């Protein structure tokens, strides 16, 4: 038999009924007088559902093009398949119907950069929710821009002081890294992020106006309330007259949350074009890979470890290495990332955070059970690490962490013998108590940077053993009675001279005797 | 003739030809994009359709954009008008030095040699490092791995090496970088200037190093033939000018991390732990062209990543099998300080045979191993204890032990802007006596 | 729709004919007016339906059997692996780059074959049996497939006579016998090889001393290595003088993954010509490991349904049916006998991985070699 | 727009078609012009191995596939619903399911009487 | 696995003082006291930061 050939239909396609209809309702003899949906330009939503629309139609519409409903919702033409467009939403899929009608605008996705953006809070799009009316003084640049290349970048030799005393002796950064903050919940790693845009309000009012730095907070995933303590936070400082808060929150769609990294780094890229100084802190970048996942498993892309898609890797790379310092011929500007990473009970050998810490320079690990143990912020010195390293750090500053990184490295191992206090040693029992000098000297009340010069300041009185006769456990107090008590004439020279000159190093050696130190 | 774009999904693009379809591997050229977009042909999906993996990105992809079939893979500038040039994956000049003088164009794709041109001659390469040239020394002709998870310094072994064995060296070198940071790229393109290396301007034919770079920004489909065209500048060197080339390839893993990330687009389903079901035969088809032929020779140094210092993952596994001397860099030896955190007991080559470096060089490499997993076998008890049971028997291999832990430890030349103490270079004959 | 509808309508049911008799009278103009817009169709031939990673769907091909040798137009031979309801799974046996979507398809006729004999020993061929060494063809030799049923309960006798390996280690605590399947399980860089190397050795130093019918004929197979370490073990076998006796067959890790699967069955039946004939032979399977891998390469890509570590259900069965030919033959069958030694190379000694938990479960014993006896001096590290 | 309701609901994507045709076909009360039509297709496609050529092999083109059905059915008094029907079946090379079509052709023009 | 009797006066003076804060950390509710018998404790917050 024959016939038996054609008994299952073989279909190459799915939407063969929209085709099919594009043919046999024009056959219809009233039906002939331009009774029909266009196709070029425009599009017919098949499909809606979980915010991906699938569109029939938008012959000619780009990878990555902005698109929007005729509900007023925009979306983006991410899949562009042989017979529709996978179309992710940027707002709630409610408003939109089978039969509604996708026009394309032509752009692939913008956002407003500028100096427009500076002091305003803004979600993932570039829309501000801060209620103060449009964005002025901007222009709509791209989203996502290619990376600067070799030629385009110079070596990261300016520092970048966080005012974190942990990171500015031990894991130092400069003008144009990307330092990972990765560790457990409830850790320190807003905090170290948040005290690093602080310092820069009281480091720009005393710097001109090409050594200025112009922080950007991108918070993925975090709740409004969240996001609103930190724009009350930073308006108490004052550091909103230098933040950008480019913030798509928990309720917002997963492309938004996907998209705010690199809308948030594409308003950070206008500073470092144009020779001034970037920072952008990517709060949860665990929280942006998360909706990238789910985005991606929606739009039927095959899952992969954890179920992550394949290309989570160039997600975070293709955001992560627009940090970058420029050479001079381009202005020479620097973007310094902070990526923050969440890790499950330490577990630093998961997907995303193998992938972040690959990606990056440095990583600033912060632990749980440091945190407990009152050392706040809670940074692990020996997994912590800086590839920019003491190119980049404050001299002076590096002339004592050599002293401090070498001490706390015997301190770890002589760790794991200090339980047997009856069993004195003293060469050991003499670095045991003086790495605990320096453990309680790294210690360091939040929402409080200290300005660098007084932080070197405070290692040298550690490492040079001013401090060898208070107890261990009144360091925190006698940092304060260092700081308060000698003349504030030793910060103001050693600010500009840079390093701790011959002719300072014994003015301030005697000027650590005239202080009184609460231990005897 | 031409062909149109009917699916783009991410990096990765359907093209569609009405007659005459491109054989696979070719490079096609689409019509009408702003910057050059190169797809190479994956494979034929059955319906006068191919598969592509394209070079650049694909946003501002348009269906029905016309692509133009090349006829022949992706074809790169060899020979010596390279040197000291940086080249693309498509063999562009992103250096800003002007077009790229051709000796020849030759294709990136290429088959392995075959087993009778190879070269059974194993002898040494003196690189100056201690803990290299005694416990697992470099063969002269051969393909190096330096294994290591992020932050152990693999980048700063290979600057180390780049510096001693490079500079001093007949003939030419090719660094292929493969998936790296862009800015390290920039850290060894200007050490190269101040060096010497690659000269600028009117001395360019001076130069004894080409670059090809395909760093971290760029899309799965450039850092999966990257190295491939890195490999192709140096295949022209070692057949052609018949020379001894070096080749160092900064991160392999991303060759095979790469491929992974395109692959489950590409209609395969998973392998084990997230990479492709053609894992094996992807880096083998690679490696095996990286090999010292009759004409020339091609000594290549293989920076590894090892995810999450995880050896047991497959894609440093599976390349330990295609090395001659595998540098297992350690985080345990870095915690201790010492530097480079080369680890003694799980470094290997395959030049440690008593029949090729001599048995003077054997033993005190045996026995430094010996007495270092003693240590090991010891640090149960005298991490617990403390060094007061062991009756001088073996208090003394625990000391003769730790004192080879820190002899093993060495100052770099490119380390002395990392760390305060100048650069040591140490020959064979010093380091066999001093352990 | 539903079957019951749909069979009524083989029988006619026009009842009026204004487009039967018209166009019948009008398809053959329109037809063959695009003659060269037309392939011939192919019915005992094949048809290139699409190809990629070294898997050629085939349509066409009625009459292929499931395992058998195909070839393309461009040389390249295949293996049809499976035959579905449209189209033939093959699998390429080299480059997939010089197929094209609509090439053609020829069967041999022939599940493969590889050159058995006196002639194959002291060569290098590759992972089908053609020769790398560059010495010209093989002469004095004759095919044979590669998937011979291994034989029974009744063909085989009692694991007696002892088979040296030379190692005092090996020879002393974990003997071997000569029909006997002996595992060499361990990590990378424990002297894995190496022990079944100084096995092959031994046997052309005892070859010399034994009357001629206690020679046993060594085959090693590399599945997945370097071909620049197979060159390093021509030169140690040539200049010993162990390659009088051994073969070498040659699948390289730049070799197409259905070669590395089909090089252990390849050498066997090689190796199985000394053991029907009377002789003894010894095989050796480095990285048995390596096979698996490249089975589960072509398994995931024809689309067969993954296990665990995503491997193919049957890949007990792939070493379980390769593996059992290694016997001790009764002496009606000549008393001949093979001994295999697989090699499974673990990860961190992890010996309950899947691979190498179904290969300890088919050979008769391991050897073991431990990373932490290698560095503490014992060489070989025999745990 | 504004077609006749079909007289029974059924499944998906190939009685989909045959109810689209029933809907186009009952605007244009041919419900039993394009029924006979379609029968007449059934055989037709019995006849010729040439013409079931174009609905069961994946190497005819799709220039080959269009061009042939609408050069052949450019007269002969078949509707204009049948002629613009097989010019979209062979556009998508759903040729096959006309044989399926039918029989949902069939139960709707049952259920219309 | 080595016991109490090995470690400093200082670790067992704090392995005394947190073994007296865990059972201080427990209060009975007074939801629970139809299953438990005592009675439960409203806390004030004064009472628990000089009682701690
Ligand atoms: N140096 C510090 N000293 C004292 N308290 C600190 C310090 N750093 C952080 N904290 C506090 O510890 C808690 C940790 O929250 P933090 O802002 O560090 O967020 P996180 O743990 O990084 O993020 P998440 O909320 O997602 O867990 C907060 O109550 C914070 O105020
Ligand atoms: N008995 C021995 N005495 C001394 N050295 C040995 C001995 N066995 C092996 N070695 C050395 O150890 C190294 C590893 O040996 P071998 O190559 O046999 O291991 P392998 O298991 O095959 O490793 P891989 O599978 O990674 O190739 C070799 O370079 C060899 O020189
Ligand atoms: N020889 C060395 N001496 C001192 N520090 C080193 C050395 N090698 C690596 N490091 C430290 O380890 C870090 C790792 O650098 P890099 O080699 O880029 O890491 P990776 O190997 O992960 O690419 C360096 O930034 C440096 O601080
Ligand atoms: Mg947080
Ligand atoms: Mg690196
Ligand atoms: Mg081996």
């Amino acid at each position: 038999k024959a016939l038996d050939e054609l008994r299952k239909p073989k279909f190459s396609s799915k939407y063969l009924i929209q085709h099919v209809s594009q043919k046999l309702i024009p056959a219809v003899k009233e039906w002939e007088k331009s009774y029909q949906p266009p196709v070029i330009h425009l599009g017919r939503v098949l499909s809606v559902g979980d915010g991906i629309a699938r569109v029939y139609g938008l012959k000619s519409v780009q990878a990555g093009e902005l698109v929007c409903f005729d509900s007023g919702v925009k979306g983006m033409a991410l899949n562009l398949q042989a017979d529709h467009v996978g179309v992710v939403v940027f707002g709630n899929d409610s408003v939109i119907h089978q039969g509604d009608l996708v026009y394309r605008t032509g752009q692939i996705v913008n956002v407003p950069i500028g100096p427009g953006t500076l002091g305003r809070v803004t979600d993932g799009l570039g829309q501000p929710i801060d209620g103060k009316g449009p964005l002025t003084n901007v222009r709509s640049s791209l989203v996502e821009v290619k990376a600067p290349g070799i030629i385009a970048r110079q070596s990261v030799r300016e520092p970048l002081f966080t005012g974190v005393k942990a990171v500015d002796a031990l894991v130092p950064i400069g003008r144009g890294q990307r330092e990972l903050i990765i560790g457990d919940r409830q850790t320190g790693k807003t905090a170290v992020a948040i005290d690093a845009i602080i310092h820069q309000k009281n480091c720009n009012e005393q710097v001109p106006k090409a050594q200025r730095v112009y922080c950007v907070y991108v918070a993925v995933g975090q709740k409004r309330s969240t996001v609103a303590q930190l724009v009350k936070l930073f308006t108490q400082t004052g550091a909103m007259r230098y933040t950008i808060m480019v913030s798509a929150t928990a309720s917002d769609a997963a492309p938004l949350q996907f998209l705010a990294p690199y809308s948030g780094c594409a308003m950070a890229e206008y500073f470092r074009d144009t020779g001034k100084h970037g920072l952008i802190i990517y709060d949860d970048l665990s929280k942006q890979s998360v909706a990238y996942r789910q985005m991606s498993l929606l739009l039927r892309r095959p899952p992969g470890r954890e179920a992550f898609p394949g290309d989570v890797f160039y997600l975070h790379s293709r955001l992560l290495e627009r940090a970058a310092k420029l050479s001079k011929e381009l202005g020479g500007g620097s973007l310094t990332a902070f990526p923050v990473i969440e890790t499950q009970a330490g577990d630093v050998s998961a997907y995303i955070a193998t992938n972040v810490i690959s990606i990056t320079d440095g990583q600033i690990f912060l632990e749980t059970e440091l945190f407990y143990k009152g050392i706040r912020p809670a940074l692990n010195v020996g997994l912590s690490v800086s590839r920019v390293g003491s190119a980049a750090q404050f001299p002076g500053m590096k002339q004592v962490a050599g002293t401090l990184k070498l001490e706390l490295a015997q301190y770890r191992e002589v760790a794991a013998f200090a339980q047997f206090g009856s069993d004195l040693d003293a060469a050991t029992q003499y670095v045991l108590e003086r790495g605990a000098r320096l453990t309680e000297m790294l210690k360091q009340k939040q929402f409080a940077p200290i300005p660098i010069e007084r932080q070197t300041v405070a290692v040298y009185a550690a490492t040079k053993g001013f401090l060898d006769k208070v107890r261990v456990q009144d360091i925190v107090a006698a940092e304060e009675a260092v700081i308060s008590q000698v003349n504030p004439a030793v910060f103001k020279i050693l600010k500009a001279n840079g390093k701790i000159t011959p002719a300072l190093d014994a003015h301030l050696k005697a000027e650590l005797r005239k202080v009184k130190l609460p231990g005897a | 003739d031409a062909g149109y774009v009917s699916q783009v999904i991410g990096p990765v693009v359907d093209v569609r030809f009405d007659g005459e379809l491109p054989s696979i591997l070719s490079s096609l050229e689409v019509e009408g994009h702003s910057v050059r977009l190169v797809l190479e042909v994956a494979q034929h999906m059955g319906d006068n359709t191919v598969r592509c993996i394209a070079m650049d990105s694909t946003d501002g992809l348009v269906r029905g954009q016309k692509v133009v079939d090349t006829g022949s893979p992706i074809k790169v500038p060899v020979g010596r008008g390279t040197l000291g040039r940086i080249m693309n994956v498509i063999g562009e000049p992103v250096d800003e030095q002007g077009p790229i003088d051709a000796a020849d164009i030759w294709s990136i794709h290429r088959e392995a040699p075959e087993f009778t041109e190879q070269s059974t001659e194993q002898e040494i390469l003196v690189t100056g490092i201690k803990v290299v040239d005694l416990l697992a020394p470099y063969q002269r002709g051969g393909k190096i791995g330096l294994f290591g998870g992020a932050g152990v310094g693999k980048t700063v072994l290979i600057m180390e090496l780049i510096n001693n064995v490079a500079k001093a060296h007949g003939g030419f070198s090719v660094f292929a970088g493969v998936g790296e940071r862009t800015r390290e790229g920039n850290d060894l393109y200007r050490e190269m200037i101040e060096s010497g290396v690659i000269k600028l301007g009117a001395e360019r034919g001076n130069s004894k190093c080409t670059l090809v770079y395909g760093q971290m920004n760029e899309p799965p489909g450039a850092r999966a033939r990257v190295a491939l065209t890195g490999l192709t500048v140096a295949e022209y060197f070692r057949d052609i000018e018949g020379q001894d080339v070096l080749l160092f390839v900064d991160n392999i893993f991303r060759f095979t991390q790469a491929n992974s990330e395109v692959s489950a687009l590409l209609g395969r389903i998973p392998s084990a732990v997230g990479y492709q079901p053609t894992l094996a035969t992807d880096l083998g088809g690679l490696q095996e062209r990286i090999t010292t032929t009759t004409k020339g020779s091609i000594t290549s140094v293989q920076a590894v990543y090892v995810p999450a210092d995880d050896l047991t993952d497959p894609a440093p596994a599976t390349t330990f099998a295609h090395l001659d001397a595998t540098t297992v860099l350690s985080r345990s030896i870095a915690e201790l300080g010492i530097y480079p955190a080369v680890d003694p007991l799980d470094s290997t080559s395959r030049m440690l045979n008593p029949n090729v470096i001599g048995a003077e060089h054997y033993n005190v490499a045996r026995g430094v191993q010996k007495v270092l997993q003693d240590y090991k076998n010891l640090q149960d008890i005298i991490a617990i204890l403390g060094m007061d049971e062991l009756s001088e028997e073996d208090k003394l291999t625990v000391a003769r032990a730790r004192k080879i832990q820190r002899f093993l430890s060495q100052p770099f030349q490119v380390a002395e802007v990392f760390t305060g103490t100048p650069g040591k270079y140490v020959d064979l004959a010093d380091t066999i006596s001093g352990f | 729709a539903d079957a019951k509808a749909l069979d009524e309508l083989r029988k006619p049911k026009f009842s009026s004919k204004y487009l039967i008799q018209h166009v019948s009278q009008k398809l053959i103009p329109a037809v063959k007016e695009w003659e060269k817009s037309y392939q011939p169709p192919v019915i005992h031939l094949g048809r290139v339906l699409s190809v990629g990673d070294g898997i050629a769907r085939v349509y066409g091909l009625k009459s292929v059997q499931a395992g058998e040798l195909v070839c393309f137009d461009s040389g390249v031979k295949g293996m049809a692996l499976n035959l579905q309801a449209d189209h033939v799974g093959v699998v390429v046996f080299g480059n997939d780059s010089v197929i094209h979507q609509g090439d053609l398809v020829y069967r041999t006729g022939q599940i493969v074959n590889v050159p058995i004999g006196p002639g194959t020993l002291g060569r290098v061929t590759d992972g089908l049996g053609q020769p790398i060494d560059g010495k010209g063809p093989l002469t004095n030799v004759r095919s044979s497939l590669v998937e011979v049923k291994a034989p029974g309960i009744i063909a085989r006798q009692s694991v007696r006579e002892p088979l040296f390996t030379g190692v005092k280690a090996v020879d002393a605590l974990v003997p071997i016998g000569r029909g006997q399947r002996e595992l060499i399980i361990g990590d990378r860089q424990t002297g894995k090889t190496a022990v079944a190397i100084d096995a092959i050795i031994h046997q052309k130093n005892c070859n010399e001393q034994v009357p001629k019918a206690q020679r046993v004929y060594c085959v090693y197979v590399a599945v997945g290595q370097k071909r620049s370490t197979v060159a390093q073990l021509v030169k140690l076998f040539t200049q010993t003088g162990a390659m009088r006796y051994t073969i070498m067959v040659s699948a390289t890790a730049s070799d197409a993954a259905p070669l590395q699967f089909l090089a252990p069955y390849s050498g066997c039946a090689m190796a199985e010509y000394f053991r029907d004939t009377g002789k003894h032979g010894l095989i050796i399977y480095d990285d048995l490991s390596k096979q698996s891998v490249a089975y589960r390469q072509m398994s995931l890509l024809l689309r067969r349904p993954p296990g665990r570590e995503a491997f193919p259900g049957d890949v007990f069965y792939l070493h379980s049916r390769l593996l059992e030919r290694a016997a001790k033959l009764s002496k009606e069958l000549g008393g001949g006998s093979l001994t295999a030694f697989p090699v499974i190379e673990t990860q961190a000694g992890d010996v309950s991985a899947y691979i190498a938990t179904n290969v300890i479960s088919i050979t008769d014993g391991q050897i073991f070699l431990e990373t932490e006896l290698f560095y503490k001096g014992i060489r070989p590290a025999l745990n | 727009l504004k077609l006749p309701t079909a007289p029974l609901q059924l499944s998906g994507t190939s009685a989909q078609i045959a109810t689209l045709l029933w809907q186009v076909a009952a605007k244009e009360n041919q419900l039993d012009k394009v029924q006979d039509e379609l029968y007449q297709f059934i055989e037709l496609f019995k006849q010729h191995s040439e013409l079931r050529r174009l609905a069961t092999d994946p190497f005819v083109p799709t220039l080959v596939r269009t061009k042939i059905i609408s050069s052949v059915l450019k007269d002969s008094g078949a509707s204009e619903i049948t002629k613009k029907l097989f010019e979209a079946l062979a556009d998508e090379g759903a040729l096959s399911a006309l044989l399926e079509v039918t029989v949902n052709y069939e139960e709707l023009m049952l259920a219309h009487k």
